[PDB]
RNA sequence: GGGCUUGAUUAUUAUUUUUCAUCCCGUUCCUCGUCUCGCCAAUGAAUAUUAAAUUUACGUGCAUAUUCUUUUUGGUCUUCGUU
């Protein structure tokens, strides 16, 4: 795939929220200058958005913008691309079953094409796509990876990035994995993680499809084969308090908070801390400071990062989740003090816990007719339980 | 002084005959009294006044591996600065004690003042592949690990340690393997004493329980040796270094 | 392409972990096989017998 | 590259301007030597003996502070004047 370093510390850097005034060093290895459009505006946008913007900015817009009228007119050797730019078409065309080679060669086609940025960035996305399929082409392993990694960054427009989010679970993992003898080293996955989170969490940036935050928590994990030890190296703090936030918004795989838990403790290596205080508060399971601390950090942030978005919807999660777990066993207990907290009268929280307990992850009526939550008997009918077992 | 300028009979720096000359070129002849200081150390058990003496001319040593490394060069390479590493606890349990010790001077080449000293500089400077930090071979690292584990936190020592992937060059190479136990033991002291239990249980108990029989930081000899024979000057020269252990004792109330 | 193992210091990360890394422990020294054996030196020995 | 009135050699009067491969030092460059590491291959198959296909033992008693210093800057003391 990938790279680069300098980008890399940009990135991440700007995420975690510290500061800006972070160089990039630029540009590399994306190209210069050849598609997509570019990886540092990209980063420049969301950098104005965290705070006003500065002289970097204003550079990536100069170099996206040319070099050079002059070559955009020279492009084209022929003898497609048309209707703006592709040919959409041939695109579909080139499966069904389209393969075997005519002429031979796209040699001087890619000296052709590569041009770029401007960024233009839908079109961008479309030519890049229609060039990668042909299929024998020839040329190249590593120049069609490259190109693979452009088209997972940009355009994150929706039908190109649903087409992207099959090709990154189909392409992108099998290529990790070995064999081939021996790639991919830690940059690769690094730079591959970072282009997956930026396409569907929610940085500010831009996420979430329908849904894939399923993808997400799917990829850096999942244990055959594994890695996470790649995670780790060399200190991922932002990675892991996103892991958190997303753990938390999706609501379950199966495995939700335990296997959130065992990843956060990772105890300070480098380790980001409001998200992750929520959620090891949670699952720890203390129920007073856990309340308190979900509206503090919501409130907190935000901050930078708007979208805003998802968050609303992590909120609601959180406050059922605290809920689900403080009912379960516990009592029999009441109802005006959860009714007072989440904050208005009490039928309200009534049916909010009632929608609770009819998931069928609990046993339980409310009385209304004195204001008791009552728990079944189920967790524990012991004898019984055992006699059904045997027979 | 006076010199440079170097003539009548010959005189170079390497390498036919000269002969300590040439050896102190390079400084080998340094290594020597190096050498032979630890073998004075590594038989008499801190008790007398020897102790004490042995210590004064420890920190009058230093000195020299200072000064040599601003005559820089032959390149050499190494032979100081490995000694500097070898010395180098040095110190230190926060560090005290250089500040006592830097206090002649001239001093010179880069690793000083109580600011300092705290090893990384030489660690870093001196590298692991190509040019350096060779022959021998891996490196620093160990002596990183157990400096950060004493004067930082053992969260630093275990990132280091697992980071670096050291853990297959200490299995043949017999000195590296002591100090691969005695910064096992140090961190696990460091993880119990600065306040959980996990990591240090960890640690602690994995040096432990096995195997006896316990010579692989200090002191004190297997079975049996020191009655047989000659063969006594092998436990008794892998290694074990003198004026640390860290204490025995302090180690088992951890552990316990 | 890309690259390959990024990080400060010099080698930076070759393998880690996760923690839990229990790390263990390691002994050494209970078989001996040489080709091109040593001298003894006899000196040190008999001094050492001396003693 | 550093130093060097290095060998030709401005130098040596500060026309000092060098002026180069070079003497003494000099890695990340090419060629050569050697050591380390390595995969495979090389000397261990009795069912009956005519001058012999492989030799003990390998432990005791003794075992250097092994020296002269001239000293000189402090520091514990002492004896005069005087308060």
């Amino acid at each position: 795939l990938d790279k680069h370093l300098a980008l890399g510390l940009l990135y991440f850097y700007d995420e975690q929220g510290l500061d800006v005034a972070d160089a990039l060093r630029a540009v590399q290895a994306t190209t210069a200058l050849t598609a997509e459009g570019e990886v540092s505006v990209e980063q420049e946008r969301k950098i104005k958005e965290t705070a006003q913007r500065a002289r970097p900015a204003l550079d990536e817009f100069f170099e996206k913008s040319e070099t050079e009228n002059s070559t955009y007119q020279f492009k084209l050797t022929g003898s497609e691309i048309d209707a703006l730019r592709s040919n959409r078409e041939l695109s579909r065309d080139v499966l069904e079953a389209k393969g075997i080679t005519s002429n031979v060669m796209k040699a001087v086609m890619e000296l052709a094409y590569l041009y770029y940025d401007a960024a233009r960035y839908t079109d961008a996305s479309e030519l890049l796509s229609l060039c990668q399929c042909v299929v024998g082409y020839e040329i190249d392993q590593r120049t069609l990876l490259w190109g693979k990694l452009v088209s997972d960054m940009c355009t994150c427009n929706w039908p190109s990035a649903i087409a992207a989010a099959e090709k990154i679970r189909r392409q992108q993992n099998a290529d990790v994995f070995e064999e081939d003898i021996f790639r991919v080293a830690n940059t690769t996955t690094t730079r591959e993680r970072a282009w997956l989170l930026h396409w569907v969490l929610f940085p500010f940036f831009k996420g979430g499809n329908q849904y894939s935050t399923h993808l997400l928590n799917f990829v850096f994990d999942i244990k055959t084969n594994f890695v996470y030890q790649s995670v780790v190296e060399t200190v991922c703090p932002h990675y892991l308090r996103y892991i958190c936030a997303a753990a938390i918004l999706n609501k379950q795989r199966r495995s939700a908070l335990r296997s959130a838990a065992a990843m956060v403790l990772n105890v300070y290596e480098y380790s980001d801390p409001i998200t992750q205080l929520v959620n090891a508060i949670v699952n720890r399971q203390s129920f007073e400071d856990a309340l308190a601390l979900l509206p503090e950090v919501k409130s907190t942030a935000l901050g930078d990062y708007f979208l805003i978005l998802h968050a609303n919807e992590i909120l609601e999660n959180a406050r059922r989740l605290i809920f689900a777990r403080y009912m379960m066993t516990h009592g029999v207990v009441s109802i005006p003090y959860v009714a007072e907290k989440l904050g208005t009268r009490t039928a309200d929280a009534e049916v909010w816990l009632a929608n609770l307990i009819s998931e069928t992850k609990q046993r339980a009526k409310i009385d209304s007719v004195s204001e008791q939550m009552i728990v079944g008997s189920q967790a524990r009918s012991v004898h019984q339980t055992v006699l059904d077992k045997l027979e | 002084e006076n010199p440079a300028i170097a003539v009548k009979e010959v005189f170079s720096g390497d390498l036919t005959s000269k002969r300590a000359v040439i050896m102190d070129g390079l400084c080998g002849l340094l290594q020597k009294l190096h050498v032979h200081l630890q073998r004075i150390a590594q038989f008499k058990t801190g008790a007398t006044d020897e102790y004490f003496e042995i210590i004064h001319l420890e920190n009058q040593l230093v000195d020299l591996a200072d000064s040599v490394l601003g005559y820089y060069q032959q390149r050499k390479r190494g032979k100081a600065i490995c000694c500097q590493i070898l010395i180098e606890i040095l110190g230190s349990r926060r560090q005290q004690a250089h500040d006592i010790l830097y206090h002649k001077m001239t001093r010179l080449t880069r690793n000083i003042v109580t600011t300092s000293v705290i090893e990384t500089v030489r660690e870093l400077y001196q590298e692991l592949l190509v040019i350096g930090n060779e022959e021998a071979k891996c490196s620093a690292l160990l002596y990183l690990a157990y400096q950060m584990g004493l004067e930082g936190k053992y969260r630093d020592g275990r990132d280091l340690v697992l980071r670096s992937g050291v853990e297959e060059t200490v299995e043949k190479s017999v000195h590296l393997a002591i100090l691969y136990n005695r910064v096992i033991a140090q961190l696990g002291l460091a993880s119990f004493a600065a306040g959980d239990v996990i990591q240090a249980y960890n640690l602690l108990s994995s040096l432990w329980s096995n195997r006896n029989h316990d010579v692989l930081i200090s002191q004190r000899m297997p079975d049996y040796v020191k009655e047989n024979d000659e063969e006594e000057l092998k436990f008794r020269d892998l290694l074990v270094p003198p004026h640390a252990y860290i204490q025995h004792a302090q180690l088992e109330l951890a552990t316990m | 392409m890309g690259f390959e193992l990024p990080e400060i210091f010099v080698n930076a990360p070759f393998t880690w972990g996760p923690p839990p890394s229990e790390i263990e422990m390691d002994g050494m020294k209970v078989r001996l096989y040489q080709k091109t054996d040593a001298i003894a030196p006899s000196d040190w020995l008999e001094a050492m017998l001396d003693q």
